[PDB]
């Protein structure tokens, strides 16, 4: 039949970019 | 269906036949959208059904014929021949209605100068009314603050900084 | 031929062309024959090595391609 | 006529080699079905800079 | 039965050759001998696939298991 | 203000192939260029190819490139920069070498 199976691409192997969503979110770093 | 702004060849027919010749500039041609069906060329190739002939035959038979006819008109044998759609109602006297390019196994419309300085000139202008129509939105007027486009303190701390990182480069 | 009178060349000359054709043509086909016998020749031997099990079988291949 | 022949055999052998091609069936890059699962080609963006 | 196909492939391309070399206008016959064996041939390795597909996405379950017990011991 | 003239059936197979035209990255430079990334309503359009990421509708879609190409191209900067023809060849370039 069709049952669901858990895998979550375990085969397949950054700050900076952290940083730009949070400038964008929240603007300036400082506040 | 624009003709001339459009690029056409089959590489694959002219390695059926092998190389690029007078004749299969010709037939070449005579599988594009440029030839048409209606052709002199064509209802002599009807009359004639798998025999030999001969080119000096092609011409003489052209000019003794009257209608719509696809000649050469230049030719040089490694790369590049010329074809014009000339049409003759009488012989001696032919009224080229187009002119048509072939290029490194390539067919080609070469079009009207007028057709080509126009165009470019339209291009031209399409930048100038673009960027006018962006430009002339943005700039302010105020009249005794002027026209705006939306301290020596604060230049004295600016050049104390520079003056910093020119001496620590220096060091 | 009437297209070679036509253009004034001699008739003579698509007799010519024609007979020297037949030889050519003759010779070439039959090569072509021989060399796929070579190549079929070949082939049964190889598999008869490499199956002995069906040498019977191309024999019998190569018996029933010919005449009575 | 029997060149014909010839060469008439050659092209319908290569004509059945393609479909030959058509009428296999190779087994399933599952990796890159379950990448789509996630609605990414997770291999073209890591390995891409 | 699939070596019996592929052996009998090689008979009757033999075959083949013969009918070239005597006769070749009759070709059309023997290679449809020759296009329905192979075809054959396909379909019935298409038949040992599927299994085939569901063991490796087995291996690959297994894989994703192994990694998964070997980080929660880390851990 | 012209009324719709759509098909049900026709525009999911039209949107299906519309989605494979975005995985070629050669239709993304012409279209940067014919400025189509200009409209608003062509980003909207993107958002309605969104329903294509769904399990059911992706299990046709054929190129898988084009998931990855649309989020690619929801980064404005990366709109104008398939404009270039460079850039253009580094995509290009980027998928023969996966494939």
């Amino acid at each position: 039949s069709l049952d669901p199976e858990i895998i979550g691409g375990q085969n397949n192997f950054n700050l900076q970019q952290i940083f730009q969503k949070i400038i964008q979110e929240r603007g300036p770093f400082r506040d | 269906v624009d003709l001339t702004s459009i690029q056409w060849r089959m590489p694959e027919w002219v390695q059926s036949m092998g190389g690029l010749r007078t004749e299969n500039v010709l037939e070449y041609f005579s599988q594009s959208p440029f030839y048409s069906h209606k052709s002199n060329n064509e209802m002599l190739k009807m009359q004639s059904q798998f025999n030999a002939l001969d080119l000096g035959d092609l011409n003489s038979q052209l000019k003794r014929l009257t209608g719509i006819q696809f000649v050469i008109i230049h030719e040089r044998p490694p790369f590049l021949w010329v074809i014009q759609k000339q049409n003759r109602l009488n012989e001696n006297e032919v009224k080229p209605l187009t002119v048509y390019f072939v290029c490194n196994e390539n067919i080609y419309m070469a079009p009207n100068a007028y057709t080509l300085l126009a165009t470019r000139m339209l291009n031209a202008t399409y930048c100038f009314q673009k960027a006018l129509t962006k430009i002339e939105k943005f700039p302010q007027y105020n009249p005794q603050e002027g026209y705006t486009y939306p301290s020596p303190e604060d230049f004295s701390v600016v050049r104390a900084f520079m003056q910093s990182l020119h001496s620590s480069k220096e060091a | 031929v009437l297209e070679y009178i036509e253009q004034g060349r001699n008739p003579d000359v698509y007799a010519r062309q024609f007979s020297e054709l037949v030889q050519k043509d003759n010779q070439y086909v039959n090569g072509k024959l021989y060399a796929i016998e070579g190549f079929q020749k070949a082939f049964a031997e190889e598999i008869k090595q490499a199956y002995p099990e069906v040498s019977s079988v191309v024999d019998k291949i190569l018996n029933e391609g010919k005449v009575e | 006529g029997q060149k014909f022949c010839f060469q008439n055999l050659v092209h319908v052998l290569q004509d059945i080699r393609y479909q030959l091609s058509f009428a296999r069936l190779r087994n399933s890059d599952l990796v890159t079905a379950l990448d789509i699962l996630s609605t990414g080609t997770s291999l073209r963006l890591a390995n891409a800079p | 039965e699939l070596r019996f196909l592929s052996r009998s492939l090689m008979l009757n391309f033999l075959e083949l050759l013969g009918i070239m070399a005597k006769a070749p206008e009759q070709f059309p016959s023997k290679v449809e001998n020759i296009r329905v064996l192979l075809l054959n041939l396909h379909h019935l390795i298409n038949d040992y696939r599927p299994h085939q597909s569901r063991e490796s996405l087995i291996m690959l379950l297994e894989k994703q298991l192994k990694h998964e017990e070997s980080q929660v011991e880390l851990l | 203000l012209l009324s719709k003239v759509p098909d049900d059936k026709s525009r999911f197979e039209i949107e299906l192939e519309f989605v494979q035209m975005l995985s070629n990255p050669w239709y993304l430079n012409f279209l940067a260029q014919h400025k189509y990334f200009e409209d608003e309503a062509f980003l909207q359009y993107l958002e309605y190819m969104e329903y294509w990421r769904e399990p059911e509708y992706v299990k046709f879609i054929i190129y898988p490139t084009c998931l990855h190409m649309l989020t690619l191209l929801k980064n404005p900067q990366f709109r104008n920069d398939i404009s270039r023809a460079d850039l253009s060849k580094q995509v290009n370039d980027e998928i023969y070498y996966e494939w």
